[PDB]
Parts: structure tokens; sequence; C-alpha cells
RNA sequence: AUGGUUUGGCACCUCGAUGUCGGCUCGUCGCAUCCUGGGGCUGGAGCAGGUCCCAAGGGUUGGGCUGUUCGCCCAUUAAAGCGGCACGCGAGCUGGGUUUAGAACGUCGUGAGACAGUUCGGUCUCUAUCCGCCGCGCGCGUCAGAAGCUUGAGGAAACCUGUCCCUAGUACGAGAGGACCGGGACGGACGAACCUCUGGUAUACCAGUUGUCCCACCAGGGGCACGGCUGGAUAGCCACGUUCGGACAGGAUAACCGCUGAAAGCAUCUAAGCGGGAAACCUCUUCCAAGACCAGGCUUCUCACCCUCUAGGAGGGAUAAGGCCCCCCGCAGACCACGGGAUUGAUAGACCAGACCUGGAAGCCUAGUAAUAGGUGCAGGGAACUGGCACUAACCGGCCGAAAACUUAC
């Protein structure tokens, strides 16, 4: 993976384990008024797209009777640091049939 | 579209001329001792025995 | 993505429920309409007792799209739903309540009243 | 392996399937077969890899070449002789050798082998 | 202006210090030796000639190893003129000297000038973003053909018209280099430059900015 | 007075056929300029206009109604220009209107029928010879044969614009209102390159599953049903994605503002002269370009061997540098061409490993009456990407391919 000396450099440890199906909530630094702030998105992880640098990963929420997605760069900065709450118990690498379940039928099993 | 005029004779000749077949190229080899020529392209056959020489 | 006759529901507690999209201001044969970007809005839906009447050509703001949209950081933004706040020529809220998140992009564009009235911005 | 760039070869891909696999069938029966020369050069690569699943011969390399031979002989003398064969032989079970072309359309045909040396 | 050739080895992604995201193409800027000098008291221009590339001496052909020699250097893959204003200016080089990344400065802008991908024969739609016509109503097959072509009874010249595209020659201009990794001769440039991976690019200080 | 863009008039042109309106697609030209650019007087205080000169570089929206052009309207916009070219464009498309045969209404006619009145329905043919144009080769030429790198005469492309922030709430103005000049950021539309991200596609990828048949049977699989149907899906191609662009500067100018002054003792931007002055022009940016017949330049390599006629020239043969064919291929490609490799080899395939995609293989064991679940086990399977590895194929090989001299000057 020839640009593999060039990515190492910017690669970010301390990232914890976790796989589509998981909880997570996740610190995110924000800018308000040229200020800092942490604020914390806890949802579902459903995909993981791995490209080693460009590794993403997407963190589905309902809030206030929307849902809400969220795509994240794994070793972007921006994230101070991600918590993993519980792990799911699923059968797929992509959880996209979640976009079209509500409540009762949302729900993940544990792990 | 149907042609307008009929072709004379040295348009249609130097058109012509074009539709013609190239020479394939022969280089020699030794099947059951007498030399023989055959094209490059089955070269490693011929000495292999796969080709039908006359 | 909002463009022409693209319907939208309404984040506000102005009595309407759908908007029809007129135009995308912001320049000349514009297409899309994004976060944060005006529209000129005709009123499909009401609430048979509110304020404003169906067939009321008003202006309103996208607060939400379903197409994910990028931001600067590389982090993108998906919603459920494309949704509007009718607003005034001051770019105020004509209603005194939002539902449902919004964007972060109500900010760069001034929408500070809006951003205020929303339960969370995201 | 890589599928073909262009169009498949007897005129669908299902069609190109099932080819493959028979003439896999072939020349693992015989030794060597003779066809036009695109059909030898889709063949050695899918043969190399039948012959590679034979040589690491386990009953579940066994169900994965089962899955495309479908001839139970030829299996069992993949799985018997010609895996054993080329037990230290790492890739290049197979040959192609070219030969005079067709009478009837001018296709160029070639001969495709296994290797015996 | 300074220049230099290089090899198109791909892209990827990097942050900077406000935490955006830049996508940069990493450019291998390899060493480059100047292997002819072009004076106008000789040649009637200024320019300086490099060469880049490894290559086995076996094959190189008589002539160019006869000109390597001349020179005084070993045989390079590729050679290239880059083309000054005035003699003030090519005074710096001489022939021998070596090139590497480090001309190049963290933020400066740059121009890049490589060889398009090939797209091969490609119709009017994809050539030149002709509208096409409509699919249904009555369309009766043309799909896609460009349509009229338009009293001398004569199709002008310049008629944008279907044939092969791509394989020339593009400069992208302004581009920002955002790093200059001196350890493995590489440039981080932010932005897309033309032609495929592995292909030689050649990059020159910006002639706008 | 202009024009033949409007109805006309003539009947010169065609009845052994010149498609009739709009619309779509694609243009090109004019300037009688809609915006942007430079101006001037203002019945111009500033803002904003009015009107007028220069100016054709670019741009000039999406819908409702109607077959429509036209037109009215709805939202915008910097603006929603006017025209020529068979009122451009049907061997490019449409057939809604008009313009055959069917039928009805109103009116006319005794009637057959009729109506530059209405209404519903109603076959749009063609394998491109030549010119033209877009691309691609072969041959020959450029005074020996070749090979690198190039100059460029000459052409082509591109040229749009808004909002906001500082200057400044100052100049002006009773106030309201509202600046010039100059810097900065973010946009809309258009164009190009690219595939890190997002998203699309995926007919040799992985998994689930319905009906049926087969592999003797169970298990495990396979063929067919749009890839049977579904959930994903790396590479490539792509846009809905990313990045970049329109410049800056110089020269000569238009309208115009001027300087220095004659004829014409003053005056006069003028007849001598000299200056400023625009998105137009020439350079500047990008690209093609020596078939540029004035067929260019800087270099580097080979730089020699026969035979025949008759020794004048020619013809033939064999070679060098080099090239081509055959061969292995390519993200190069219709073919051709182009690019790379050819055993002194990593060019392709295989093999090993990784990356990535899928998502927990088979067998066995355990739990359950069974459906099924757990362990062995980030398992198994696998294409394109990357690195190793001569195991297989690039081969004991053919064809092309190098010099009359003379004149003058030095």
């Amino acid at each position: 993976n020839t640009l593999d000396f060039v990515d190492q450099a910017s690669l970010r440890d301390d990232i914890p384990t976790f796989s589509p199906g998981d909880t997570v909530n996740v610190h995110v630094k924000v800018i308000e008024g040229s200020k800092e702030r942490i604020q914390v998105f806890k949802g579902v992880v459903i995909r993981r797209q791995g490209g080693g640098i460009s590794e993403t990963f997407t963190v589905r929420k309902e809030s206030y009777g929307v849902g809400v997605e969220r795509t994240f760069p794994v070793h972007s900065p921006n994230i101070d640091h991600i918590d993993v709450l519980t792990r799911g118990d699923v059968r797929r690498a992509k959880l996209y049939y979640l976009r079209e379940l509500r409540g009762k039928k949302a729900k993940i099993k544990e792990k | 579209a149907v042609p307008k005029r009929r072709m004379s004779r040295a348009n249609t000749r130097s058109r012509r001329a074009q539709w013609k077949a190239e020479a394939p190229g022969l280089v020699t080899v030794s099947v059951a001792g007498q030399q023989r020529k055959v094209p490059r392209r089955l070269l490693k056959a011929a000495r292999l025995g796969l080709v039908d020489l006359d | 993505m909002i463009q022409q006759e693209s319907r939208l529901k309404v984040a506000d507690n102005t009595g309407a429920k759908e908007i029809l999209c007129i135009r995308v201001l912001g320049g000349s044969s514009r297409r899309y309409a994004g976060i944060g970007d005006v529209i000129v809005a005709t009123v499909k839906d009401a609430i048979p007792g509110g304020n404003v009447k169906r067939g009321d050509v008003v202006k309103a703001v996208v607060v939400r799209t379903v197409k994910e949209r990028r931001r600067a950081d590389g982090s993108y933004i998906k919603f459920d739903e494309n949704a509007a706040v009718i607003i005034k020529n001051d770019n105020d809220p004509r209603g005194t309540r939002i539902f449902g998140p919004v964007g972060r992009e109500l900010r760069e564009k001034k929408f500070m009243k809006i951003v205020s009235l929303a339960p969370e911005v995201l | 392996p890589k599928p073909t760039k262009g169009p498949r070869l007897g005129g669908s891909s299902s069609h190109q399937s099932a080819l493959l696999a028979n003439l896999a069938t072939s020349l693992f029966e015989h030794g060597r077969i003779k066809t036009t020369e695109p059909k030898a050069r889709a063949l050695r690569p899918y043969a190399e890899k039948l012959i590679t699943h034979a040589k690491k011969g386990a009953l579940h390399n066994r169900r994965e070449v089962m899955k495309k031979i479908r001839d139970k002989d030829v299996v069992h003398t993949l799985f018997a002789e010609i895996g054993p064969f080329y037990a230290d032989r790492n890739g290049g079970y197979t040959r192609i050798i070219k030969v005079e072309n067709r009478k009837g359309d001018n296709a160029p045909m070639a001969v495709i082998e296994l290797v015996r040396e | 202006r300074k220049g230099i050739l290089g090899t198109k080895l791909g892209m990827t992604q990097v942050f900077d210090e406000n935490n955006k995201v830049v996508p940069v193409t990493v450019v291998k800027a390899g060493p480059n030796v100047v292997t002819r000098i072009r004076t106008t008291e000789r040649d009637g221009y200024s320019a300086v000639q490099l060469a880049y590339g490894e290559i086995s001496p076996r094959k190189v052909i008589k002539p160019v190893a006869g000109q390597f020699a001349a020179a005084g250097v070993n045989p390079r893959r590729h050679v290239a003129e880059l083309r000054l204003d005035d003699e003030a200016a090519v005074a710096e080089y001489e022939v021998g000297q070596e090139l590497t990344a480090e001309i190049f400065s963290d933020g400066a802008y740059v121009d890049v000038t490589g060889t398009s991908k090939g797209k091969g024969f490609a119709g009017t739609m994809k050539r030149h973003g002709f509208r096409g016509q409509g699919a249904a109503h009555g369309a009766q097959a043309v799909h896609r053909r460009p349509g009229s072509i338009g009293t001398p009874g004569r199709v002008f010249k310049g008629t944008r018209m279907s044939g092969r595209m791509g394989n020339d020659r593009v400069t992208t201009q302004n581009l920002k280099v955002h790093k200059v990794d001196a350890e493995n001769g590489v440039l981080l440039i932010k932005g897309a430059i033309p032609g495929r991976n592995g292909g030689l690019v050649v990059v020159r200080s910006a002639i706008k900015r």
C-alpha cells in the first residue's frame, strides 16, 4: 500500500475496537462563536468503510422524532475520544435496513 | 444515400489497390531432419511436432 | 437537494404543514437549495385554524435535507426529511417555535434566531 | 480470477461459465486439448486455480472443486494423482502451445497441456 | 521560476492545523540531473534540460548514450526542457547539478503539467457536453446524436463533433503545496493533478501566483 | 434616404417532386447594446435616473395557459437584446397545427356536395458515391541513413458575474438618504482535470432465499427461472463528488479628457507634434503546430563492402546505427497507431503475503422433541490494488535499412 509511509504519520492510535452494531457516544468538539465545547453524539454504529487513514464510520441516532446520521473519519482529530457503551449482535456488515425501522423494531440485540 | 455519379477508372483503381494481403514471414526449422519454412508464431509447435508439414 | 416543484415539511408552528418550492433564491438559474438556503415557497397543506392559509406565497429557509451535506472538516450530516422554516424579510421566523433538529449551516448564514429557537443544532 | 474485459466467450456469461467448466473437465481427463487460442488463454488461470485447490486436498477443497467440475471421476483423478503430482511446484501447472489456424474460419488454434517435467 | 520532474503516485487525505481536511496528491519529485544548458548565443533561447528516471545502461540506444556521455552524467529514462526568461535566470544552473524536492517551500503555488488519461473514441455527449435529445415522447433513435450541423452548404471548421478524446498535455494552475517531505523527495500538492498513477509530471512555480 | 426582418406587386426558377408552422439538438454572423466596460451634459445636490457617443469579449433563467410564433401571467436575475442565414437546421428528430380518404354540429345548395367555420381519428422511406467536417493511418518528400531534445511562422481554446466586510454612515444633503477610489472573503452559472471523500453502476465477488430437477441418499452443492429474486459490493467508468480556471502586467487605440500652437499678430486638444483613455485590438494564459516546399535548430550515433552491364551512369546483392514483423502485455485502443517487456527478464498468468469486499465456511462437538443456536474461529470465500516469487509464456527468427557532383567566396 505504497502510500503507507505517508499515511502512518497522521494515523491516530488509542482508537477503541468497535464493529457495526455497537452503541457508542462520540465526543465531538465544535465551534460556537470562537470557543470550545464537546458535543456528545450517542447512537448506533451502522457501518464502517475501511480505508486506513480514510476509514469512516457512521453513527445513527433518533432525536426528537427524526433520525439523524453522522459520518466521521475514524482518525479525525475533530474527535477527541470515542467511548463504546454496548456490543451489538448483528448478521450484516452494513445496517442500512435500520433506516426504515422505528422504536421497537429498531432495537439491536446485545452480545 | 446513393452514389450520384459513376466512379472514374482512376478513382476506382486507386481505392481498390488498398485491398491486398500481406506476406507472412517464415523462419527455418528442422523437423525430421529436412529443413522447411514455418511462421515464427508456430516455431515451438513445429519443434514439438504439433503442426502438419505436407 | 431541493429544487423547483419539490415539497418540504414545515418545522414551525405557523399553521403550515407542507410547502412547495417555487424558486431557489441566490443567483440566476440556481439549481439546488441546501441547508441554509432561502427559497420562495407556496403553502400546500395548512392547519385549519392557523394564521397562514393555503396558497400563500412565502419565504422559507431549508433546515434539513435528505441528501448528505459535506462539511469543512470532512464530516457529513444527513437527516431523514427535507424541512423548512417560514421567515420574514428580516430573516426571523414567522412562528414562535421550531420543531426537530437543524444543521450547523444556519450559523454562518446568520440565522441566529432560528438557531436559538431550535431544540438542538447539529 | 480476472474477469474478461471484453464480451464473454460463448455469447453470454452463463455459457462462458459452462464452457470453462467443460474445458477444464476435458483437460484434466485427457491431459491436453486443442481449442481456439482465446479459449486456452481464458482457460489457463481457471484450471490453475482448480489444481491449486486440489494440491491442498481436504474435504473443504474437494467441495470447492466439485462446485465447478460436476464430474466425479475427473474430481477423483484430480485429487488422487494430479494434486499429489504437483506437490512441490508453485504455479505454472499448464503451458500453452500455439498451433496452425483453423480451416473453416481461420480461427487461431492453440493446445493447452499440463506440465509433466 | 523553479522546476522539477516528478511522478504521480496517488491521492490521499491530510488535516491542517485548523482540523480541516485537505485532499492531497502525492508526487514523487525525484532527483533530477541537469544535462544541457540552452543559451541565446548558441540556441537562440535560454532554457535548461533535466533528466529523470532510472534506466538500465543496456536499454539506451547509442545516440542517447553518446549525448549523456558528452554531458558527463549517466543516462536516465526521461528528458525534458525548462524554458526560462533570460541569461541571468539560467546562470544558476550548470551541467551535472542535482535538483531535489526542497527547491519548493511549504505553501508555495505550483504548476503541474501532465498528460491526461485516455478516454478513447468519445461521443459528443462526453467529448463536448452536448445535451441529448428526448428519451421518449416520440424521439426516434436520436437519444445521443449531435443533431443539426448547420447558405454555403458547408460544415464550418471546428465542428465540435465526436472523435478521440484525452491523452493531451494539461497544465493545472495555482496548486498549493501542502508539504514538502524532504526525506522521501515527495511533494504533497493540494488538489488533483493530470494523468494516471506512475506518469510523468512537471512541477513549476506558478506563473500567476 | 438605407434595408430586403412585414404584408405587397412581377412571374425569371423549378409541376419526368425546391417539406409547409412551431418545438428539440446544434450553430454562425451583424450591431440598430439588455447586463457587464469607458464616457458627457444634466431640467445631475448625493443616491438614482433621463438622454445621448464609444464598445460585439462573455452572458442573456425556470414555469402556468395556448399547436402555436406572438402574447399575458408567476417567481427570480447583473440582464432576462433586436435581427440575418430556404422567416438556419425533418437523407438530424417530432407530427401538436395546416393539407387526402371516416364521422358530427352551424350555415349554404332542391341535390351530388361545399365552407382562407368548428370537432374526434388519421403510414414522416433510404446500406453516404463526391464535396464539407471530426478523428486515425499508409506512402513519399525535406540532397547519406538514423535517434534524442526543441524554436516557433501560423492557428485554436478561454474571456461571465453577484453579495457581504473595512475604509464610511464621511462627501453631498434642511433631514431622510447616501458615497468615489482601494483591499478581503464567500458565492451562482460555465469549463477542465481527477477518483482521497460522498454517491451511482457492478452478467467469473460474498451472503440470504422461493419453485423445480440433478449430484444414489443425509449433509453439502449445482443447472434453470430478467445475474430467479433480495442485502452488500474493491477496481474501472462516472457526477450528485474533489481540485483548479476566467487573471496580473505591458503596447497601440475608440468615445473622451488634455499639453504645447500655427495658418488667421488673439484664439484654437491640430493642420506640426506630445500625453492619458475601455471587458473591443496586439501581447499576456492554455493547447496544436517545420507537408512552415524558405519543408527550421542544437546535438549524438553509423560513418562501409561486394557483383554486373559497360566503365557514363545505372542496376543488383550484403551490411552498420536503427526500425518493423512474430511474441508477452497496457488504465493505449474500432482497425491501425501509441507505450512497456522480451531470459543480461518481474511484461502477463499462476503461487505466496498484504490491502479491500462479504460476514462467521465445511467437518466435528455441545444444547434443544424440532425449527434452530453456541464453540472450534475476525472463520471461510474472493476480481481488478500493492509487494515478493522465473513456476508457465515472451521462442536455437525473419524482413527492411547509409553519400552524383559543380560554381564562387573565404
